[PDB]
């Protein structure tokens, strides 16, 4: 529907030698703009958004931010003594709504584990475990945390999202069809597997079928996969009788083509 | 939790011999977010390789993107091995030159 | 018993009102048009009650308890104000400090977009109180800390220059050459104030009056020193006021301060006669600006009162900012082309020496040759903007704000590339400021330029702080700042930013920009390269920028653009690295 601010925090009790305890990567939709880890303490862009039209200080209030995370995170494992290791996870940020309105998300995660939240109507962090409450009662004792939370997810991550969506729209509207390839195989004795690939594509919202004779033949199992500059690759896989390959033909449907692209065998 | 990771190996661009390319190898839905992986060409690690930041989805689960530039060849089998707490020796999956 | 009564009386509605506008405009940057004239109306048909009875309710209470709780009505609103609604969760008068803690000194608003000279003559005709309300509102939300009893008379300027003006024969002949000044002026005005306001805020009153004291010095340098003294205490309540806020103290005391300098310019200067002969807002504008007074023609030199007479220590220590001030009054009015700046360090300096030597064995012999400890807080400022004015002429606008970018990236890389970029921009405007000037005015215009462009600097790091180093420069002394930043050297506490397969990831997008869109584009790749080797040689970092433009230029003409940036990019990083020497 809407896109999305969205950060992906994570922090680790007892972390390999030389790598960092806490980390942040920050996502606009599915395109991710900002990191930041414990070791080097700095929010820096991502990708194309080093080139972003952005405003003087932006980054240094993200790393500003972050910083006062990172602290939280590292505390709330003081607050657990038990035994470990832990992961703390939280998932932060803010959704663009109707009426100029943000709607925000606020849950963490322990050991994989969904088992708190910040309730933004009042102010606090809540859940059932004694981990909740402990962590929760840690950071409620933090003079000014709950503060610094509410204005991070109903000030700075909507005003931080409508920014992004008018200087970064070059990077939010980009559009890249993906590149097709219709392969088969022997499988099974008596089968043949066929594959139809679609490589470096943007946005991931994306569509395979195969079909024989204009009707549809199925849609095969497929899988999904990013590249290293947040392009996709997917592909679909369908099990046909030996000798049938030449019958199928693969459809696709992405918002890169001006119409459904039909795929044929290579041999 | 603990939960075991998917290895999915694949390239950047279609592959074409003597072409210049990206090899990917994508382990998600993992957890906890320690994990080892290694590209390798002819059964040897490859040293040239990067990877994208750890990550992770809406189930908590943790993904990463390792990869490496590479020109392959018809007679050159790439793989992808990993290793995570919830496997008891390293799973090694081949390149399937974009045929599952 | 009613101050809001008391200020409503002295500066009449019209002056109150727009001064009522300025307050709130400032303190709620981001509040609609509409809203505050409804506010301003109700305080001020409130203040006409108050007038018309000094005991009617609530006319007793304080003017920031009465401003406050009415922005407490709407600044509850986090979504729109951000931290400042926690201001309203405290009382006065902490609730007040708080408000002023978060004024935003870069508030992301619209750039303010002139229209054609007839569509805004005719909504000047249309409605001209509103227009000129308009006015006002647009600059106080943008400018917080503007000096509220001057943003007055720009509006009254303004009014006067759309009168004349709309009724001309060419009208933009007319109109936008005066609209471009007054712009012009405020701004200078505007980043003037910003560091009063930051001296008494951050430094207090005795770095402020030691300011002053020079200031006014140099101006009047036939006043005695009592009279100076009694002037820059008046001043400092007027700015004091301003600066927290109390605008309609502020306006009421500068008008006070304007007729007892009018009563007594024999005491003063001989520069203000026709000053004092304007109306009530020129007449504080044109003493402000007023030409320095001839000082006497044969002074004699410093050496008798504050080298070698023997009481100095005496003198000193039965007063020592009042002696320190003598000394700062008597070396100012016999020099007014120096920076004031400058002349604060050199009475620093004299105070460093006198603490030393009064407590020493020998006192006379310990300061006889004070003065030749000028002789370098002379030499460094003018060699720095000989060299400075030299490369500038040489390389140009563009150029030269390059050399300025990659110089501070060095000393601050924890800065972001938005940030530096813009820093360098400030810096580099004082090259074509100040550098055509006469030589002789060359160092004075810029350490004085520069120290408000480090000012601006200095306030929004407080705010998001990611250098040590300039955390250091900012806080350590007023008057040392820009030596401090000038001594600064590349940083090489900084961990440099790792070279990887996505370092250039652009898109077709960039194909698309103008030229002048592009030259952000690659001062930010020059910020990115100096991050990645702080060290970088020129050299070095011109052969990198010269692989980036042809990089952009390859791909923006290829048949594939999008196809071209995801192949080349990573071979750019390649280049880019055996250039940089890795
Ligand atoms: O200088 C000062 C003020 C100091 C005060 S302060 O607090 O100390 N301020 C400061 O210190 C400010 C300094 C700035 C700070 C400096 C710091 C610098 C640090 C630099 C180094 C560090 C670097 C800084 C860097 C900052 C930084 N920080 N971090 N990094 N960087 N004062 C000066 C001297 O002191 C005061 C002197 O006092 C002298 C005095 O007493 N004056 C009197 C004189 C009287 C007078 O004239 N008063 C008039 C009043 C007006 C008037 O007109 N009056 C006349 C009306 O009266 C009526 C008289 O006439 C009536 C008449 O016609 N007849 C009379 C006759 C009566 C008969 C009496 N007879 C006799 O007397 C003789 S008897 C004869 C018989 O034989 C009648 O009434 O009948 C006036 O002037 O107002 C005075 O009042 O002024």
């Amino acid at each position: 529907s809407h896109l999305s601010l969205l950060y992906h925090l994570t922090a680790v009790s007892s972390p390999a030698p030389g790598t960092p305890a806490f980390w942040v990567s920050g996502w606009l939709g599915p395109q991710q703009y900002l990191s930041y880890n414990s070791l080097r303490g700095e929010a820096e862009p991502c990708g194309a958004w080093v080139w972003e039209n952005q405003v003087s200080w932006y980054w240094e209030k993200e790393t500003t931010d972050l910083r006062i995370k990172e602290k939280l995170f590292l505390e709330a494992f003081k607050a657990l003594g038990g035994k470990g290791p832990y992961t703390l996870q939280g998932l932060l940020g803010c959704e663009l709504g109707p009426d100029n309105t943000s709607v925000p998300t606020a849950k963490f995660a322990l050991n994989g584990e969904e088992f708190m939240n910040f309730d933004l109507k009042q102010g606090t962090w809540g859940g059932d475990w004694p981990e909740a409450l402990a962590i929760s009662q840690r950071w409620q004792q933090q003079d000014k945390a709950a503060n610094k939370e509410l204005t991070f997810l109903l000030f700075s991550c909507p005003h931080r999202l409508r920014e992004h969506l008018e200087r970064g729209r070059g990077n939010l509207e980009w559009k890249e069809p993906p590149s097709m390839r219709l392969k088969a195989r022997p499988s099974s004795p008596g089968f043949s597997v066929l594959t139809c690939s679609a490589f470096s594509f943007y946005p991931p919202e994306l569509q395979l079928r195969f079909l024989r004779n204009g009707l549809a033949a199925g849609t095969g199992q497929g899988d999904f996969g990013p590249n290293s500059d947040g392009s996709f690759h997917a592909s679909s896989s369908l099990t046909v009788k030996s000798g049938d390959e030449h019958h199928y033909c693969c459809i696709v449907q992405h918002a890169g083509l001006a119409q459904p692209l039909r795929v044929e065998l290579e041999s | 939790i603990q939960r075991t990771p998917k290895i999915q190996v694949y390239s950047r661009h279609p592959a074409e011999n003597g072409k210049s390319n990206f090899l990917n190898c994508y382990v998600s839905g993992f957890h906890p977010s320690d994990i080892e992986v290694d590209l390798l060409k002819n059964g040897e690690r490859i040293e040239k390789v990067e990877h994208s930041d750890l990550s992770f989805s809406k189930d908590w689960s943790f993904y990463l993107l390792y990869y490496t530039e590479f020109t392959p060849t018809e007679k050159d089998e790439y793989a992808c091995r990993v290793n995570h707490v919830t496997l008891s020796q390293p799973k090694i999956v081949k390149w399937d030159r974009d045929m599952h | 018993k009613s101050e809001v009564a008391h200020r409503f009386k002295d500066l009449g509605e019209e002056n109150f009102k727009a001064l009522v506008l300025i307050a709130f405009a400032q303190y709620l940057q981001q509040c609609p048009f509409e809203d505050h004239v409804k506010l301003v109306n109700e305080v001020t048909e409130f203040a006409k009650t108050c007038v018309a009875d000094e005991s009617a309710e609530n006319c007793d209470k304080s003017l920031h308890t009465l401003f406050g709780d009415k922005l407490c009505t709407v600044a509850t609103l986090r979504e729109t104000y951000g931290e400042m609604a926690d201001c309203c969760a405290k009382q006065e008068p902490e609730r007040n400090e708080c408000f002023l803690q978060h004024k935003d000194d870069n508030p992301n608003l619209p750039r303010l977009v002139r229209p054609e000279v007839d569509v805004m003559c005719t909504a000047f005709h249309d409605n001209e109180e509103t227009f000129l309300k308009k006015y006002l509102y647009e600059i106080a939300r943008r400018h917080p800390y503007f000096y509220a009893p001057e943003l007055l008379f720009f509006a009254k300027r303004y009014k006067a220059a759309f009168t004349e003006c709309c009724q001309a024969a060419d009208k933009a002949a007319c109109l936008l050459p005066k609209l471009d000044e007054l712009r012009d002026e405020g701004k200078a005005s505007s980043a003037k104030q910003r560091l009063k306001c930051a001296s008494l805020q951050k430094f207090g009153e005795r770095a402020f009056k030691a300011w002053a004291v020079a200031r006014l010095s140099q101006r009047f340098p036939k006043a005695e020193f009592a009279e100076v003294s009694k002037l820059v205490t008046d001043l400092t309540k007027v700015h004091t006021e301003c600066c927290h806020g109390d605008l309609l103290e502020c306006a009421d005391d500068r008008a006070d301060l304007a007729k007892y300098i009018c009563e007594n310019q024999d005491s003063i200067s001989s520069k203000l006669k026709e000053c004092c002969e304007k109306p009530l807002l020129e007449k504080s504008h044109c003493i402000a600006e007023v030409e320095n007074d001839e000082m006497p023609a044969d002074l004699p030199s410093l050496a008798a009162d504050f080298v070698e007479s023997k009481d100095v220590c005496k003198n000193y220590a039965e007063a020592k900012d009042v002696f320190l001030g003598m000394f700062l009054y008597e070396y100012a009015r016999r020099h007014p082309d120096y920076s004031v700046v400058l002349l604060l360090r050199l009475a620093k300096t004299y105070e460093t020496t006198l603490e030393k030597c009064c407590a020493a064995a020998d006192p006379h012999e310990c300061y006889a040759k004070v003065f030749d400890e000028f002789k370098p807080l002379v030499e460094e400022p003018q060699n720095l903007i000989k060299q400075n004015c030299e490369l500038f002429e040489q390389l140009g606008e563009y150029k030269f704000q390059n050399a300025l970018l990659v110089r501070y990236t060095k000393k601050v890389p924890q800065m972001s590339a938005p940030t530096l970029v813009e820093v360098s921009r400030n810096l580099g405007k004082v090259g074509s400021k100040c550098c055509k000037h006469p030589e002789a005015k060359r160092m004075p215009c810029a350490e004085d330029y520069l120290s408000v462009v480090l000012n601006q600097l200095c306030v929004l790091h407080e705010k998001t702080p990611v250098s040590d180093r300039v955390t250091k420069c900012c806080t350590e002394s007023l008057v040392n700042r820009r030596p401090c930043f000038s001594a600064l050297e590349v940083d090489e506490t900084y961990v440099p930013k790792e070279f990887n397969a996505g370092t250039f990831t652009f898109h077709a997008d960039i194909c698309t920009l103008s030229e002048k869109e592009r030259q952000i584009k690659k001062q930010t790749a020059l910020v990115e390269l100096v991050k990645h080797k702080p060290k970088a040689t020129k050299e070095q970092l011109k052969a990198a920028m010269d692989d980036f433009a042809a990089f952009v230029e390859k791909c923006c003409k290829a048949d594939d653009k999008e196809t071209c940036f995801a192949e080349e990019g990573k071979k750019l990083v390649a280049a880019s690295q055996a250039a940089l020497g890795l």
